[PDB]
């Protein structure tokens, strides 16, 4: 069978040098001339840089000169002006060329931070610029005489070594010599020459920087290139479509501004053909050589020299390289999109919340083309044609055709920033009146949306796959659940959760006080008509229902102690719960935990269902309540002036005490802070003790108080808005402001905002909210580059297999932070998959056998016992290679079951992280990134670097030596230790590996050498989450150890056999390649190595696919490095693929890609 | 500092300026080289009989006067006589060498040094020589690598008997019996060496000199040439400075510094080749307009995207200078119509004038916010053809299609036939007419008939809503 040949698919692309011969494959002319179009017939000129000879014709199936204008002909070369007549397309795709007359430097090649055909040669670089700029003559092969093969001379040096040895002995200077140096060079000889000396000499100076350019040559061997090809004989032009010259209105032109450059080295090589038969002297046609060489670099990357500046503009001209950097990092909007659009979002109670509110008139733009296709399916219209007169005519006929071919077909919706996967969502598109998108209420909650005027885009999965993806992943109900933490995201809102709260909620005595009822049915049929208060002390029969048999309902009913609302509600819970859940007073907390318990027992189509119930419900009877807010609200503490006051004398104490010299100065401020801070904390839990309870009630008999019903405590108390926080700058007085220093003011704002603030205590107030607002919009600007770091570090980690098969794993115990328990061990280990099995406290009990998902019911059965420490496989830990086997990771999702084959989890780890990242504030947001970037510490601690006794040794030169001594062991260990910082180690005492051998934060990277991988894993992991769980911030640890995978991705060698022993690599790699050895060749042996810490920062920027690179990395430099060496992206990672347009090799692709790529290395 | 105009600064910084003298020492030795080889190629009997053939053609119109010669030291009249003398001096010389014919040979030349030929035919008599100089070459190192390389023959005694002759078989047949190291060998190759030693005496014959003298007469003229070069090249260099004074005037003008200097510094190179200090004016001042020319010539030419003509150019230039005296004069700016009045011309062509006179923009011009938005971000691409579009027409076929065939299958030939309906080209009534047999007026009655038909509905139902 023959391979191919013409246009197949591709996978895996290559880069590298180009010939000139090679250059010359591409181009259909030699552009001759500077010319560009007539200038009257605004036709282009023939042959230059726009040309119809060379590139194509500038109209479609059109010769140029006109004779042949017949779409018949097609692969006619017109014999007037050689055009072949064929799409205009094509002067997008026909390269040329220009021949050089003198060779030229390829400024990428030569000034890319390290030069190449500096390092190829060994040679400086400000040598061979020297060479160039004919300032010095270089020797090439200088043979047997005086002279080194890459000696430098002058011209007065070289003249005189002339007259010694005419010939066999070279010089020449210029870019001629260089490519003459380069072509001679032979990489094979030099690479036995350079083995000899690695072996022979021994030095770390000597042999360290020997092997590094070895290992550089027979790259370049082995490479493909030929080292001269860095000097340019032949020069491709590019398309001129790509830097056309198109006319604007006015009638003036405009155009790229590689055309002056271009033009610029085109005239400048001309007029050098022309000095060389002029036989000019050589200071002329030197110096033309050299403006050649610049006009040139100006067009490859311009600003690696002086920076030709665009003609009669100001600004510098565009270069090739400069096109192709696009956008710190590097940023990188682009791609717009048809089926697009967009506008300001509003409400919508009515909706489900699979569906969404859509004008008529953007459906209408939008489907544009389906609903050509449904009309001229039924026949309503003619042809085409019609139907875009038709619904142009906006005829009332197509309004029940858009219904049609709007029906199934979801749409997706967009809100600004895009953090987690929840801000992109796909709903069912419901037709509307007025310009605004219908948003569901409780989605609002995810996309972070408020309705001050945000606006959404939304967008037409067109292809069947776009519209199944969009349903069966992208879709409104399957993401209930957060995939940061598996709590519901799509709980109940505020106006919501107000109505649950104030419907199942009791009053001392009201309305139906007492009575008794058949059920919930004829609860609300008393309520509806007047007769009971919601909130009444009621028994009223129910029944509730428990699956509690293997997978069956059971039924009971009794009569349960509760209200008319709680009954009423009751209505509303689906089968298998509890009456208790509803029993209590149902706070925001309860009302979501009530949901997430629905999803965990009845399955995802009932939660949904639910859900939507309780939106409607708690909408409905919120409005019932009529809850409102005026200035009586917001009472004042009695108490308040008193306080003030006594803390007021409080303060004139600590005066008497510094003016009469008994109290120090610094010491009186902090004191008096101290009383204030105090003092607003009195009238802070004053007002809340009168507000909270003081609504007091009479039953029956005297008196008795329960909490408020006052309108403002419920929004609090039922969590649907507002703080105690914030109350209490309502009602109390507000805080202590600080200056713009940071140092908090000694008198507080003694008012609050019942009251007014006075002149000076708003002016005050200002400082911290003008901070306010900054912060924020920094810790904005911070956390977005946070994320950023974080993808792209993790990013190509994908769910690839299904159990690794591995024993290991992480110890999970819950936090216990010096208090109470932090975090408890539910939490940690929920969802995870256990290593080995569990015992109970006595054993041969087996309670969870081995890996078990560890789901709700088992984490009770274990805290049923007293289940103290649990091991989890973690991804840290997971045997496999090149992704995550589902097993380690977890079962977490939007769906509740165990992760599925394929999942790119890299990115919802990275999003889940960095989403929440704007609410926080050593510590900080900051002090996270601290964290991922491995960031060793300022004044650091030092552990024990090898177990045993341990002694000083020399004396205070800076540093008194330690010298640790082991029991068995070599002795060898002293590390020199500064002894003006204070040691904690006791100084004739053993210590284990890894002690406190002085005091202070630790770098990561001793805990991971010193103490262990799943040390320095636990290290991270919890301290970090020590700073967002501060902020209330719930991320399942699962993301924040796919991070740290990512951080110790890579190792470094210490045996041998057939590695290179000093290099850091992907353990990865190794992992398979001494399992490849360990049953394979020789044992060779081997080998040993040790795994290393990387800041994701820094391990993100070694990554195998080069276009991925260019992505985030330098552009420049990337390619560059990468072109040298051949080097080959088999895509195969994420970004890549999108780059270059093809099927992401995760998720849907992840089924195609696999099936590719065992069709390749194959038969 | 890289840049390249410092690089080219201090090279030229080292070059010396000349001496109101030194200006004639370096003027002399150019006319001594050129002399040498206008006496080199005096002394060439093919040079001599090639302008004999060459203007046998001008007076047989197969050339042309200007063509041959650029006027002598002195009409086409005067010119048949000049030859005549050329040409009798020649027929005197030529009978003569039975040594005497020395005292001819050299007057045969001062006729002959007498004519200015077009540079383009000096230089191919001067090409002639040398190539034929090459033929003597290649057959000269036939004869040598044959005999020391491949034969084992020392060069020492190759070059002994060699000296006077290397034509005759002195040195190749009688040589090879002095029963030298070398002498036995030299028969292996003798047919190889004798064979090829026809191209090298018939040298003698068709330039009518002995392989002796052939190589003097180009050898002394590429010395000649050499020296003149030399002295012209070291003219130049020291005047280079005088470009860039003149240069930097021209600045702005579109062009780079260096740009300019390197147009004028071949100005420079220009002036030197027709430059005589016999005439008393310094190299100095009459090298300016040279310079100064070139700049503007190169400048007006080049440093425009768009290029324009000369005239038009300088059209320009003048209406930048009315608006001048006029800008202040008229309290604003004169009417488009008023310039129109000042210049000679049209006066509407102004605006025309006016339009292709600006220069095209960068397309990578900031629009506002400063941001990324690029003015050729919004341009948009009008050679494409939009999808409602590309669709109609995929369907009008469909319906021309279906239309036609639920035709007559005559009527639809027929109208197939009379637009390009998947055909090429589209044929005359006639044309069509003897392809059915049955013809003229009956087919355009066909024709008509089938239009009708498709005219009304059923049929008129789908076409008529291609039309808007
Ligand atoms: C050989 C080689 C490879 C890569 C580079 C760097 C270029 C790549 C293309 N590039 C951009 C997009 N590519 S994309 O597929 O459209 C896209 C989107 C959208 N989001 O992520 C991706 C990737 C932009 O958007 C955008 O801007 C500019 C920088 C240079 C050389
Ligand atoms: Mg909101
Ligand atoms: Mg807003
Ligand atoms: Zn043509
Ligand atoms: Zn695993």
């Amino acid at each position: 069978l023959k391979a191919q040949t013409k246009t197949e698919e591709f996978d895996a692309i290559k880069i590298a040098l180009a010939s000139p011969d090679m250059i010359r494959s591409w181009s259909f002319g030699e552009v001759k001339k500077p010319e560009t179009i007539n200038y009257r017939t605004f036709k282009p000129e023939r042959d230059g840089l726009f040309c119809a000879r060379i590139f194509g014709p500038v109209k479609d199936y059109e010769c140029l000169c006109g004779k042949y204008k017949r779409l018949k002909h097609r692969g006619v070369i017109c014999e007037k002006c050689g055009v072949e007549v064929t799409q205009t397309k094509v002067r997008r795709e026909r390269m040329g060329h220009i021949e050089l007359a003198s060779p030229t430097a390829h400024i990428w090649f030569l000034k890319s931070l390290p030069s190449r055909i500096g390092l190829l040669l060994d040679m400086p670089l400000r040598d061979i610029e020297r060479v160039l700029y004919f300032e010095s003559y270089v020797v090439i092969e200088g043979g047997m005489t005086n002279l080194e093969r890459q000696q430098i001379l002058t011209e007065e040096q070289y003249l005189d070594a002339l007259e010694e040895f005419g010939d066999e002995f070279d010089a020449k200077m210029g870019a001629e010599a260089i490519q003459a140096l380069l072509k001679s060079m032979d990489l094979e000889q030099e690479c036995e020459q350079l083995r000899e000396e690695l072996n022979e000499t021994n030095s770390e100076t000597k042999r360290k920087k020997l092997t590094k350019r070895i290992k550089l040559l027979e790259a370049f061997v082995q490479s493909g290139n030929k080292p001269e090809w860095m000097i340019l004989t032949v020069l491709p032009v590019l398309p001129p479509d790509l830097r056309p010259l198109v006319p604007l209105d006015g009638g003036r032109f405009a155009t790229s501004d590689l055309n002056d450059l271009y033009r610029r080295v085109i005239n400048r090589n001309n007029r050098l053909k022309r000095l060389l038969d002029l036989a000019a002297p050589d200071i002329i046609v030197r110096n033309e050589k050299r403006m050649l060489q610049e006009a040139v670099d100006a067009l490859l990357d311009n600003g690696r020299r002086g920076r030709a500046i665009t003609g009669s503009n100001k600004r510098p001209l565009k270069s090739l390289a400069d096109m192709i950097k696009g956008k710190f990092r590097q940023n990188l909007l682009g791609k717009r999109v048809d089926y697009s659009g967009r506008s300001v979002i509003t409400v919508g109670p009515y909706l489900r919340l699979h569906q969404c509110g859509l004008p008529k008139k953007m459906a209408l733009e939008l489907f544009k083309p389906f609903i050509y296709g449904k009309l001229e399916l039924r026949g309503l219209a003619t042809t085409i044609k019609a139907a875009k007169k038709m619904v142009e005519r906006e005829e009332a006929v197509v309004w029940d055709i858009l219904d049609e071919v709007i029906r199934e077909h979801p749409v997706l919706l967009n809100r600004a920033p895009t953090l987690h996967r929840l801000g992109i969502q796909a709903f069912e598109p419901v037709l509307i009146e007025g310009k605004a998108i219908q948003l569901h209420p409780l989605v609002c909650a995810a996309y972070n949306a408020d309705f001050d005027g945000d606006q959404m885009a939304v967008h037409v999965p067109l292809t069947l796959e776009a519209q199944l993806e969009a349903r069966a992943l992208m879709m409104s109900t399957n993401n209930i659940l957060s995939p940061a933490n598996g709590e519901p995201i799509i709980v109940p809102s505020q106006d919501v959760v107000l109505g649950l709260y104030y419907m199942t909620r009791d009053c001392v005595n009201a309305k139906g006080e007492g009575m008794v009822l058949t059920g919930p049915k004829e609860a609300e049929r008393l309520y509806r008509s007047g007769l009971a208060s919601l909130h009444a002390r009621v028994k009223v029969r129910i029944t509730e229902y428990e699956k509690d048999a293997n997978g069956e309902l059971v039924a009971k009913t009794s009569l349960k102690d509760t209200t008319v609302g709680r009954a009423i509600l009751w209505m509303i819970v689906p089968k298998g719960l509890p009456y208790s859940i509803v029993n209590q007073a149902l706070g925001k907390k309860a009302i979501s935990k009530m949901l997430n318990t629905c999803y965990r027992i009845l399955g995802l189509k009932p939660t949904v269902i639910f859900a939507d119930q309780i939106m409607y419900t708690g909408f409905a009877y919120a409005a019932r309540s009529g809850a409102s807010v005026g200035i009586d609200d917001m009472v004042i503490p009695e108490k308040k002036h008193e306080i003030i006051s006594e803390a007021e004398a409080e303060v004139a104490e600590i005066q008497e005490q510094f003016q009469s010299g008994l109290v120090t100065a610094g010491e009186r401020y902090n004191k008096v802070i101290d009383i204030w801070a105090a003092a607003n904390d009195r009238v802070s839990k004053a007002m809340m003790d009168n507000l909270q309870t003081e609504t007091v009630i009479n039953r029956d008999g005297q008196e008795e108080k329960q909490v408020s019903f006052n309108s403002i405590y419920m929004m609090a108390d039922s969590g649907a808005r507002g703080s105690a926080a914030q109350i209490r700058q309502l009602a109390g007085m507000r805080g202590l402001m600080a200056k713009p220093d940071g140092s908090i003011i000694e008198t507080p704002i003694t008012a609050n905002f019942r009251e007014g603030l006075n002149v000076l205590q708003y002016f005050i107030s200002t400082h911290g909210a003008r901070k306010g607002l900054a912060d924020t919009a920094l810790k904005t600007a911070n956390s977005g580059y946070l994320t950023r770091r974080l993808v792209d570090v993790a990013q190509d980690l994908v769910v690839t297999e299904d159990d690794c098969g591995t024993h290991e794993g992480i110890m999970m115990t819950p936090v216990i932070e010096g208090g109470d328990v932090k975090e408890p061990l539910r939490d940690r280990v929920l969802g995870r998959v256990t290593a080995e099995d569990v015992l109970k406290p006595g054993t041969a009990d087996i309670l969870v056998p081995r890996n078990t998902l560890l789901h709700e019911q088992w984490c009770d059965l274990l805290e049923e016992n007293s289940v103290d420490a649990v091991k989890v496989r973690s991804v840290v830990s997971c045997d496999t290679d090149f992704g995550v086997c589902a097993h380690c990771y977890g079962r977490d999702l939007a769906r509740g079951h165990i992760i599925n084959k394929g999942e790119a989890i890299g990115v919802i780890a990275a999003q889940s992280i960095g989403e929440p990242g704007t609410q926080l504030t050593t510590g900080g947001l900051p002090r996270v990134a601290d964290l991922f970037e491995a960031r060793r510490p300022k004044e650091p601690a030092i552990l024990a670097e090898i177990s045993g006794i341990v002694s000083f040794g020399k004396e205070t030169k800076g540093k008194r030596r330690l010298v640790i001594t082991p029991v068995d062991g070599s002795d060898p260990y002293e590390e020199m230790i500064p002894k003006w910082r204070q040691l904690n180690v006791f100084e004739g005492e053993r210590v284990e590996r890894g002690d406190v051998i002085s005091d202070g934060p630790e770098a990561p990277h001793d805990i991971l050498r010193l103490r262990g991988v799943h040390a320095v894993t636990r290290y991270i992991v919890n301290e970090v989450q020590d700073v967002y769980r501060l902020q209330g911030v719930k991320i399942n640890d699962k993301h924040i150890e796919v991070i740290v995978r990512q951080m110790l991705r890579k190792a470094t060698i210490v045996n041998a056999g057939s590695s290179d022993f000093l290099e850091g690599e992907q353990v990865e790699y190794s992992r398979v390649k001494i399992a490849n050895r360990e049953l394979e060749a020789n044992g060779k042996v081997g080998a040993t190595y040790s795994r290393d810490l990387l800041g994701i920062t820094k391990a993100s920027l070694a990554t195998e696919s080069f276009i991925s690179a260019a992505s985030f990395q330098e552009t420049t430099r990337v390619l560059t490095e990468a072109a040298v060496a051949g080097k080959r992206d088999e895509l195969r990672g994420l970004k890549e693929n999108v780059i270059v347009g093809r099927l992401i090799p995760a998720g849907t692709g992840y089924a195609y890609h696999q099936d590719r790529m065992r069709r390749r290395a194959a038969g | 500092t890289t840049d390249p105009v410092r690089m080219y600064m201090r090279e030229m910084g080292t070059v010396e300026l000349l001496t109101r003298e030194g200006e004639i020492d370096i003027a002399k030795r150019i006319e001594d080289g050129i002399n040498q080889v206008q006496c080199s190629v005096a002394e060439y009997p093919e040079a001599i009989t090639y302008l004999l053939e060459q203007y046998d053609r001008v007076e047989a119109e197969e050339a042309r006067l200007s063509d041959l010669i650029t006027g002598f030291v002195d009409d086409p009249e005067l010119a048949r006589e000049k030859f005549a003398e050329l040409r009798a001096q020649y027929v005197v010389t030529r009978d003569t060498i039975k040594a005497t014919a020395q005292e001819e040979i050299l007057k045969l030349s001062e006729v002959f040094k007498q004519f200015r030929l077009v540079p383009k035919q000096f230089d191919y008599l001067v090409n002639s020589m040398r190539v034929m100089m090459d033929r003597v070459r290649t057959q000269e190192r036939l004869i040598m690598k044959l005999c020391v390389e491949q034969c084992k023959m020392p060069k020492k005694n190759f070059i002994t008997l060699f000296t006077g002759n290397e034509t005759s078989d002195t040195w190749f047949n009688a040589a090879i019996a002095m029963n030298k190291p070398w002498s036995e060998k030299l028969h292996d190759v003798s047919e190889e060496v004798h064979r090829a030693l026809q191209k090298l005496q018939q040298i003698e014959e068709e330039t009518g000199l002995t392989i002796e003298q052939v190589k003097d007469i180009n050898r002394r003229m590429s010395i000649g040439e050499a020296k003149a070069r030399r002295a012209k090249k070291e003219m130049v260099e020291a005047n280079l400075r005088l470009v860039i004074s003149i240069a930097k005037k021209y600045t702005n003008r579109g062009l780079q510094f260096l740009d300019l200097i390197q147009e004028g510094n071949i100005g420079l190179m220009k002036a030197v080749d027709k430059f005589e200090y016999r005439r008393g004016y310094k190299f100095s001042t009459y090298a300016t307009w040279w310079i100064r020319q070139a700049i503007t010539r190169s400048i007006a030419d080049q440093a425009r995207t768009i290029r324009i003509p000369v005239h038009m150019i300088e059209t320009i230039n003048k209406l930048n200078r009315i608006s001048r005296q006029m800008l202040q004069e008229m309290g604003r700016e004169p009417t488009p119509e008023e310039l129109a009045e000042r210049m000679l011309m049209p006066e509407d062509k102004i605006r025309k004038v006016l339009k292709i006179a600006k220069e095209p923009i960068s397309m990578e011009t900031p629009i506002g916010d400063d941001e990324d938005s690029h003015l050729g971000d919004f341009i948009e691409d009008t050679t494409l053809e939009l999808p409602l579009d590309s669709a109609t027409t995929e369907s009008l076929r469909a319906a021309t299609h279906d239309v036609l065939a639920g035709l007559t299958a005559r009527e639809a030939k027929v109208l197939r036939m009379r637009f390009g309906i998947d055909m090429n080209t589209d044929y005359t009534l006639e044309e069509v007419g003897k392809q059915f047999d049955v013809t003229r007026e009956r087919i355009r009655q066909i024709e008509a008939k089938a239009l009708r038909k498709l005219r009304h509905p059923s049929r008129s139902e789908v076409l008529r809503s291609f039309l808007d």
